[PDB]
């Protein structure tokens, strides 16, 4: 469906962002 | 299926200025394990809070703008690409972007240029230096905050004809959708050869190597435009994968896409005259202007506050928007308009800010 194809796109793209966040060490506030 | 998500109101407070709070953002850049921080903006103030156990909301620092007539409408978090230090950009009625060091509450730098109020600020999801501002002057502007340059101005011949109220980058940061008082939603690709080059040139700009000022792109033409979704001002827009969520005062957030049902977002022609409406997330009593909806990082939840203090939440993993509705979050003491909400990066906490300067904390069960 258009739904599952869209959720998969969100899943893969948020994963790319999450992996970039994981490699970062932003100092606390 | 059905929504499973449940929340509990664990705390609330009211800021001493008693003015409407228009914006709230958790800092999603803080690493796993580090404390959960969020900023609120309203009046000429920017306030930072830390979330602790047993619903404690701890006040960290307060920023009071020198201009007592300033009304901050928006904020966005970023980080310094060199030092890893967090940064907060804020803007509002004066049309000035201030970059604040959140650890000291000092204004590090400011950007003048918009002809009027700035309604929204968004940082690029892959590049922390690329800041987008949308304005009452009918234009969007893209800034490179490392070289202090104006990369591009999105407006002009086929740009917005009235205030731009909202904008959002897509997940990978290849395009922006904007919307505003002219009832239109406009797509602006930033992965075009022209824009990628303009971004590369903003980084090459060295002022202690040249006397000439930096030349910004003037992007007069969007990659898609529609006035066929809403019949009034469009005050909030977000990407949902390749689809769009947008709202007017019709007591619905509309899910739609440019072109016909099967059309690829990246194959859409600038002259594309069709749109496909895929669904509506219906709610009530949110017919006043300037009310924003939000999603969590994983885009599994959609939240929106209404004019009487109810907080609607939907599960985006449920295909039918009607079966996607979760238990509305209500508290008998929360009666003022909820302007914006923000989920913590892990979705464990939902903060709501109100017209009466109150802050509401909801913890996920
Ligand atoms: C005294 C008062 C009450 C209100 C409602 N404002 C207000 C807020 C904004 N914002 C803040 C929230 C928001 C949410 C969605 C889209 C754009 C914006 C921009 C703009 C203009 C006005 N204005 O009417 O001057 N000022």
């Amino acid at each position: 469906s258009m739904f599952s194809s869209n959720r998969q796109k969100i899943l893969e793209r948020t994963e790319i962002l999450n992996q970039e966040w994981k490699q970062r060490r932003i100092q606390p506030v | 299926k059905k929504c499973k998500y449940s929340f509990k109101c664990v705390n609330s407070l009211k800021e001493d200025h008693n003015q409407p709070l228009f914006g709230v953002q958790f800092n999603w850049h803080s690493k796993e394990g580090d404390p959960l921080v969020f900023a609120t903006v309203g009046s000429n103030r920017v306030t930072l809070y830390e979330c602790h156990s047993q619903g404690e909301i701890r006040l960290l620092q307060s920023y009071v703008d020198a201009d007592a007539d300033e009304n901050f409408y928006t904020c966005a978090w970023t980080y310094d690409s060199n030092t890893s230090h967090p940064l907060l950009a804020v803007a509002g009625s004066r049309g000035i972007i201030r970059i604040i060091n959140p650890i000291t509450m000092q204004c590090i730098k400011h950007y003048v240029g918009h002809g009027n109020a700035i309604n929204e600020l968004k940082f690029h999801p892959r590049d922390p230096n690329l800041l987008l501002s949308v304005s009452k002057d009918h234009a969007l502007r893209l800034w490179n905050i490392q070289t202090d340059t104006l990369v591009a101005i999105f407006g002009g011949v086929e740009g917005h004809r009235d205030e731009v109220l909202s904008a959002d980058y897509d997940l990978l940061g290849e395009k922006i959708m904007s919307c505003g008082m002219d009832h239109s939603l406009k797509l602006w690709r930033i992965n075009s050869k022209r824009m990628m080059n303009a971004i590369k040139e903003s980084y090459d700009y060295n002022p202690n190597k040249t006397n000439r000022p930096f030349i910004s792109q003037k992007i007069h033409f969007p990659d898609f435009s529609t006035r066929d979704i809403h019949r009034n001002y469009v005050d909030c827009v977000r990407w949902l994968g390749d689809l769009i969520l947008s709202k007017s005062c019709e007591n619905a957030i509309v899910c739609w896409k440019p072109g016909k049902m099967e059309d690829d977002i990246d194959k859409i022609k600038p002259s594309e005259s069709n749109v496909t409406i895929l669904g509506r997330f219906d709610y009530s009593q949110c017919d006043i202007w300037y009310m924003r909806f939000s999603m969590d990082f994983w885009q599994k939840m959609l939240a929106l506050g209404n004019q009487v203090g109810k907080l609607y939440v939907w599960d985006l993993e449920v295909e039918d928007p009607h079966k996607a509705k979760c238990t509305t979050l209500t508290h008998h003491k929360c009666g003022a308009a909820i302007r914006q909400t923000s989920f913590s990066r892990d979705s464990s906490i939902l903060i709501a800010v109100c017209d009466d300067a109150s802050i509401w904390r909801w913890d996920r069960l």
